[PDB]
């Protein structure tokens, strides 16, 4: 019953199997943490190996989620910066939807699933109004 | 259960709770824990009785005790120690190796042996002991 637990980038195989999904999937993890606090209750050191196991392996998730939020991150910072048909085709983008999604990924990870750009975040929600002043400039 | 198993189960609990308070307290299970070796945290142990506890004491006493020592042997007579004996390292197959035998009267050094019982309570008649002669032979 100690042997059903043996087992790191095959995580990222099963990303690749692959939103709140992966909130399951944090929860599944979680839910063998739980069931190994019960088995404390049960039974050390072959039990703390393995608790220090499930602190490698959901602290390297949360970067392996962590690092495509950065990424997430950078490419948002990439779009902050016949003319009026790109005005136009700008003007469609559902981007707030985009940003909602990042906002989503991100915020979870920290609150539930427990750097300075916080505040970058809240600038990036924030810089769709700007977007929007600079395009009002650009109406002329 | 049975009526021996109270006399050894008085007897433990007479150890676990060895001030006299009647009840198991924390104190006294991890002195018997240290006598054993062994120091773990003051979190696991309180999930350890916690799920002993039933009544909400905080502390089990004697009918928790027979019940984790009822659940942990019964759940899991002389069949075991008879079978276990060298067909059980065969587990349901009746052809023991005579190489083991050998290997027994090898490393326990006897003075004087001769394998003639192997020859001598061969019932089968070929050359090996299926279970129940097994048990013929013991």
């Amino acid at each position: 019953t100690f042997d059903k637990y043996d087992f790191l980038q095959a995580a990222y195989d099963h990303f690749m199997r692959s939103l709140e999904a992966f909130e399951a999937e944090l929860k599944k993890y979680m839910a063998i943490e739980t069931e190994v606090t019960m088995i404390n209750g049960v039974n050390h050191p072959l039990k703390n190996s393995l608790k220090a196991e499930a602190v490698s392996w959901k602290t390297q998730f949360a970067q392996n989620l962590h690092k495509q939020c950065s990424d997430d991150l950078k490419l948002d910072n990439y779009i902050r910066d016949l003319e009026d048909v790109r005005n136009v085709m700008a003007v469609l983008k559902v981007r707030e939807k985009e940003s909602e999604i990042d906002n989503l990924i991100g915020p979870i990870e920290e609150m539930y699933g427990l750097t300075t750009m916080v505040s970058d975040l809240r600038y990036g929600w924030k810089k769709l109004k700007k977007v929007a002043t600079e395009v009002s400039d650009n109406l002329t | 259960l049975t009526d021996e198993e109270m006399d050894m189960c008085r007897k433990a609990f007479a150890m676990f709770d060895k001030d006299g308070s009647g009840t198991i307290d924390t104190k006294e299970l991890r002195t018997a824990l240290s006598a054993l070796g062994q120091n773990p945290t003051e979190e696991d142990m309180f999930v350890m009785i916690s799920q002993v506890d039933q009544d909400g004491s905080r502390c089990i006493e004697f009918k928790e005790f027979v019940r984790v020592i009822q659940i942990n042997k019964q759940m899991s007579a002389d069949t075991l120690d008879a079978f276990v004996a060298l067909g059980g390292n065969l587990d349901k197959t009746g052809r023991i190796l005579v190489d083991k035998l050998r290997s027994i009267c090898e490393e326990f050094e006897l003075t004087v042996n001769v394998d003639r019982l192997v020859k001598d309570a061969d019932r089968d008649l070929n050359g090996f002991l299926s279970y129940d002669e097994f048990r013929a032979l013991l």
